[PDB]
DNA sequence: AGGTAGTCACAGCTGATTGCGCTG
DNA sequence: AGCGCAATCAGCTGTGACTACCT
């Protein structure tokens, strides 16, 4: 059991490649509010980015 | 890579205790270790 | 008492001022002694305070001591009386002794010699000069279990009665609570019952004056009493034990922690005691050098307190060893006495004097106080600063150099918390570069380096990357011996890696540089032991930690013993010439690849 | 255009703030724009909670001798 | 019995009180007792000496390439030899040093026996980059040293120092006969080994009166060389031992006067580059030859040019100052001002010179006995 | 909302198995 | 292919801190 345990994890540990999750905010179409305000909503995590466009 | 060396050196050599100590130096042996005296 | 600034103010309690600054001493109402080192009477004050109090910190300018009950018991054990200690305390006070210290001293030192414990004919008897105290402790229910067969009274001469041998620890624990502490005094000068041996130390083993003070305090008035002597590893500790064994001139028993310390003690006895090998025996189930019928017996812990079946030869040796009295049972590495199986070792054998020797008396779980009644009071505590001032202890330049966490490692460090972050700050690439630079710099100047590193998983990839010898720890007995043997008398190789193996007293050769990475949590004992492997700026030892990690708090809380000893840990933030030469993990590619292997443990 | 407070710090603290953004330790995604490896853009209305969190991280691994 | 098995010492019993506050008097006594920790002598050993003609023999075999002393035995040996030459010339004014290098069963006379330290140091620096090959020959080195030192005057002490790294030496003839000849010639031979004890070196040192030692480490090597620096004791009076030597005054030339005469230095004339044609320097009192360094024996007339302060620096040993009579302040019925520093005498003890009966305080007494070596009152 | 017994890492010891070497 | 020394595994324990569950 020990000699099979010491080798069964060698291939298991070599399968996963990426651990950190990519967190790029993919905003959709902008929404226009009052006072020339523009808001972008992220489609992946719901992040709201409100900005004033010149 | 050429740029990778420079980027890694910039990150490592001056991460926390250099962005302020160097600023103070710009604005301004017995107890020194042997590698700090050479 | 008042907290106007949050400080206990006792200005009104001790207003006496006859001489402005003649007396270099301060006292406190509850209990404390402050000493001025920059005084012409410094040595006399030190001699007075050592004999009556134990130190708490000895910096370069103002030494600080504390008054405890056991310190006063040790003081009155010596010929010092109440009047002498009180008059010499008031002699050097500069402020007047508060009327909360005089009463405490009187209460502690009055009840010292009332109760005695003696060993005779393999029987334990407790004898008191005052008969009334026996009836006073007669009502205690816990004491009644020790007395077997109704304890008819043992009418002799002086009132005494027998106590159970296996329950001697319980009565010692209860007596201090009953304000009647027990004393273990062995008058080896006149026994005529013990077959005193012909041991005699050679007249060529000179000892330093500080060892003279400890030995003299051991034998205050011609008798030997149990106690603890604290001396650094580089200093002479085994020599003190050998000299004490020679002076006691009785059957000595030496206990060690490892199976290699028995050979160390045998070598010390052969070097400084002039004893034939026939009388010297080692009892560690390796050679079986006929321990039956021996003058000095050397064995180890974890063998006298087995809870399982024992070997037939070992069983017979234990049967022989538990049937006679012992004079000066020397215990080595006394800090790990208060253990579940090591405490019973003292009660499983019978000895008159119990001597404890150690270098790092600090321990967690606050079980060191139990050692006050397990063995005895703290007899001697060496002043490490004045010891290194005399030049007989290496003046080690302590360093606490931290290395910033790389961005690729800090994200994983802050992401995980379930004990998986130990390998993250341990395998910091910046710390790796710092260690490599230190190794190379101290090799360029021919300095012996010992690199301590717990978490042997990290040590595996730490040592093979530098291609240097390392001690995994369960490797063998021979490989470790040959590596340590060729570490000293070889110029080609002068740096080794140790994983928690050198955290005890071994025969490691003289070294100048110590670089510890990823030690235990808050073990002040481990740091003190690792420092002791260097002293023997002659030397310097470095501790590498990772910033913004728990290792910072661990390093902060594990140096408070050494700063109490007087050491100062300079903080090193930048290493000169870090970019001057090439180091490992130069680029980000291998640094980010290191995350894959350091996260590949997945021990779930 | 975006209005807020630019934060300049060591890369380690930048990674810590980036982790705090995704971990929702503050209740929202106010760490909006990352511009440099050592600079980030943070909304100014809750700069105090970031200060509290950074101070907690700093004195957590400090072991004050008091 | 044992010293520590008796009664425990109470060192704090010294201090006592009679008026409740005399601890100030006790600490004043302690502070006074702290001073005078010396015997009023900087050396306290040999107060004299004799002209030594010392020959230093350096092994040049392959064993010098060993890395027992970092980086190798040769480099550490030559560095410590430079230090030894400097210290020896500092502590011996009219001594001479010769250097012999033995290699490939032959001995090469690296430097002539003379008193110039700079020449010896330059020769050692040049020999740093030598080639270590072959085996040493103690016989040839001792033969060269004996041939050079046989014609030296008897009053000078003839000494040979051998640095033997290799454990094997090749002798073209019997060496014990050479040892007997050296013993008959009263030549002292001292050997400092590097690896281990060799019988021939022990026999040579014992028979010739020298000392044989083996190096433990670089510090022990330096200690042995420093011990060899010290001059040997000198007999009372042997014969008319004297020597004709000059004292060249350092007369430089100034163009403000009409007698500004540039001259080439004889020592610099042998250099490959242009010799220093300085305005002036050390002119020989006998033949007006010009030299820059001292002490250098004159090349032309053979006169020994020495510096008078160097000889005078050891004159205090011949006439040490007798210790002043310690007198308590109350018993001295005279002036209460120190004769050296004019300070008021408030110490419990006052020191009075035996000759002039003047008044000196503790600090001035220590300064006079340790550094000044003369009583200011006796000078007047 | 707070505190103590499992638990993991790393080391030690002793008590047996058990596996390779064993003559000019 | 019988002995015997030596390498090896099991069981217990010390040190230190981390962590899940509930009155
Ligand atoms: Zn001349
Ligand atoms: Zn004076
Ligand atoms: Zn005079």
């Amino acid at each position: 059991d020990k000699k099979v345990k010491e080798l069964r994890r060698a291939v298991r540990s070599s399968v996963w490649k990426r651990e950190t999750i990519v967190h790029q905010h993919e905003y959709g179409p902008e929404e226009n509010l009052e006072d020339d305000m523009y808001r972008k909503t992220c489609t992946m995590c719901g992040h709201e980015l409100t900005y004033e466009k010149m | 890579g050429t740029s990778s060396q420079a980027e890694a050196a910039r990150i490592l050599a001056a991460s926390w205790p250099q962005n302020r100590e160097d600023e103070e130096k710009q604005k301004l042996a017995s107890h020194l270790f042997p590698f700090e005296k050479l | 008492k008042v907290d106007e600034y949050g400080a206990k103010d006792y200005r009104l309690q001790m207003p006496l001022k006859d001489d402005h600054t003649s007396r270099p001493l301060w006292v406190a109402p509850d209990g404390h002694i402050f000493l001025e080192a920059f005084s012409p009477v410094y040595k006399y004050a030190q001699d007075f305070l050592v004999a009556i109090a134990e130190p708490v910190c000895r910096p370069t300018h103002v030494h600080e001591y504390k008054l405890t009950a056991y310190s006063l018991y040790a003081a009155v054990s010596v010929g010092l009386q109440t009047s002498d200690i009180t008059e010499y305390l008031r002699k050097l006070s500069k402020t007047g002794v508060p009327d909360g210290i005089m009463q405490f001293i009187k209460l502690c030192t009055v009840s010292y010699g009332k109760v005695k414990l003696v060993l005779k004919h393999n029987r334990y008897f407790v004898e008191s000069c005052h008969p009334d105290v026996i009836q006073h402790l007669l009502q205690d229910p816990v004491i009644r279990e020790c007395r077997l067969r109704n304890s008819e009274g043992e009418a002799t001469e002086t009132v005494s009665f027998e106590v159970k041998q296996e329950m001697i620890e319980e009565l010692q624990k209860r007596c201090i609570h009953l304000e009647y502490p027990l004393l273990a005094e062995y008058d080896f000068r006149n026994d005529s019952v013990n077959p005193d041996i012909n041991i005699d130390l050679k007249p060529t083993a000179v000892l330093r004056p500080y060892q003279e003070k400890s030995l003299r305090k051991m034998f205050g008035n011609g008798r030997a009493r149990s106690g603890v002597i604290v001396l650094p590893c580089g200093a002479g500790k085994s020599l003190v034990g050998v000299t004490a064994a020679c002076t006691v001139r009785k059957r000595c028993l030496v206990l060690g922690n490892s199976a290699v310390s028995v050979e160390q003690w045998k070598a010390q006895f052969k070097m400084w005691s002039t004893i034939d090998d026939s009388q010297i025996c080692r009892f560690t189930s390796d050679a079986k050098d006929k321990p039956i019928g021996c003058s000095v017996a050397i064995s180890t812990y974890s063998m006298l307190g087995h809870t399982t079946k024992r070997s037939w030869e070992a069983e017979r040796v234990m049967e022989w060893l538990k049937t006679q009295e012992w004079g000066l049972m020397i215990l080595d590495e006394v800090h790990t006495i208060p253990a579940k199986m090591f405490r019973r070792v003292l009660t499983i054998v019978q000895a008159h004097c119990k001597l404890g020797l150690t270098a790092t008396l600090v321990r967690e779980d606050d079980k060191i106080v139990d050692l006050n009644f397990l063995i005895g009071p703290k007899l001697y505590e060496a002043n490490w600063m004045e010891l290194q001032n005399n030049g007989y202890i290496a003046k080690v330049q302590c360093a606490e150099v931290w290395c910033p966490m790389s961005p690729e490692f800090y994200r994983e460090y802050v992401a995980i918390k379930t004990k998986k972050r130990i390998l993250l700050y341990t395998m910091n690439p910046n710390k790796f570069r710092a260690c490599q630079f230190l190794i190379k710099f101290h090799e360029r100047r021919n300095d012996k380096i010992i690199v301590f590193a717990d978490n042997v998983f990290a040590l595996k990839e730490y040592a093979i990357r530098l291609n240097k010898p390392y001690i995994y720890g369960p490797t063998s007995q021979g490989e470790r011996m040959q590596i340590l043997q060729n570490f000293k008398h070889n110029p080609k190789i002068n740096t080794i890696f140790i994983s928690k193996v050198g955290d005890t007293s071994f025969d490691l050769p003289e070294a100048n540089v110590l670089i510890q990475i990823s030690s235990h949590g808050g073990s002040r004992r481990q740091e003190a032991q690792r420092l002791g492997r260097v002293l023997r700026y002659n030397a310097f030892f470095y501790s590498l930690v990772s910033q913004d990690t728990q290792e910072m708090a661990y390093s902060t809380k594990r140096q408070r013993f050494l700063v109490d000893q007087g050491y100062s840990f300079k903080v090193i933030t930048k290493l000169a010439g870090m970019e001057e030469e090439d180091l490992a993990f130069s680029t980000k590619e291998e640094q980010q690849q290191l995350l894959q292997k350091v996260l590949a443990a997945t021990d779930l | 255009v975006l209005k807020g407070v630019l934060i300049e710090c060591d890369p380690a603290m930048k990674q810590f703030l980036l982790y705090l953004d995704e971990s929702n330790a503050l209740g929202k995604k106010f760490i909006i724009q990352d511009i440099d490896d050592t600079h980030v853009f943070v909304i100014a209305e809750l700069v105090n909670v970031l200060q509290e969190r950074v101070g907690e991280l700093m004195d957590q691994n400090a072991f004050s001798l008091t | 019995t044992k010293r520590w098995e008796g009664g425990y010492e109470r060192t704090w019993e010294i201090l006592k009180e009679d008026e409740s506050g005399s601890l100030k008097a006790t600490i004043e006594d302690i502070l006074f007792k702290a001073k005078r920790k010396r015997v009023f002598e900087h050396h306290g050993q040999v107060r004299l000496g004799m002209m030594r003609h010392l020959y230093v023999v350096v092994d040049g075999s392959r064993t010098m390439e060993d890395q027992d002393l970092k980086p190798n035995r040769l480099t550490c040996t030559l560095k410590l030899l430079e230090y030894f030459v400097e210290e020896y010339f500092d502590q011996n004014p009219i001594s001479q040093i010769g250097i012999i290098v033995t290699k490939s069963k032959r001995a090469e006379k690296l430097t002539e026996l003379s008193g110039n330290p700079r020449k010896h140091i330059t020769s050692l620096k040049k020999a740093v980059d030598m080639t270590c090959h072959g085996e040493p020959s103690l016989y040839n080195s001792l033969s060269i040293a004996m041939q050079t030192l046989k014609h030296m005057p008897g009053h000078t002490s003839r000494e040979v120092l051998i640095i033997f790294s290799s454990l094997t030496t090749c002798d073209p003839s019997n060496i014990y006969d050479l040892i007997k000849t050296l013993k008959a010639a009263k030549i002292r031979v001292s050997v400092i080994g590097l690896s281990a004890e060799v019988r021939v070196c022990t026999v040579l040192a014992r028979e010739t009166g020298g000392t044989y030692h083996v190096i433990l480490d670089e510090s022990h090597y330096k200690e042995l060389l420093t011990h060899h620096v010290s001059p040997p004791p000198a007999s009372s009076s042997s014969e008319c031992s004297l020597i004709r030597m000059g004292f060249p005054q350092h007369t430089i030339a100034s163009l403000s006067d009409q007698d500004a005469k540039p001259s080439f230095s004889m020592a610099h004339l042998d250099g490959n580059t242009e010799p220093g044609l300085t305005l002036g320097g050390y002119f020989c009192p006998q033949c007006r030859a010009k030299y820059c360094e001292l002490p250098v024996e004159c090349k032309i007339c053979g006169l020994t040019l020495v510096s008078a302060p160097h000889l005078a620096r050891s004159y205090h040993h011949l006439f040490p100052l007798d210790a002043f009579q310690e007198i308590p302040l109350e018993e001295y019925n005279g002036e209460r001002f120190c004769y050296g520093c004019q300070g008021e005498l408030k110490d419990q003890h006052v020191y009075v010179c035996a000759v002039c009966q003047n008044v000196f305080c503790v600090d001035c007494d220590v300064f006079v006995h340790d550094s000044l070596h003369c009583c200011p009152g006796c000078i007047h």
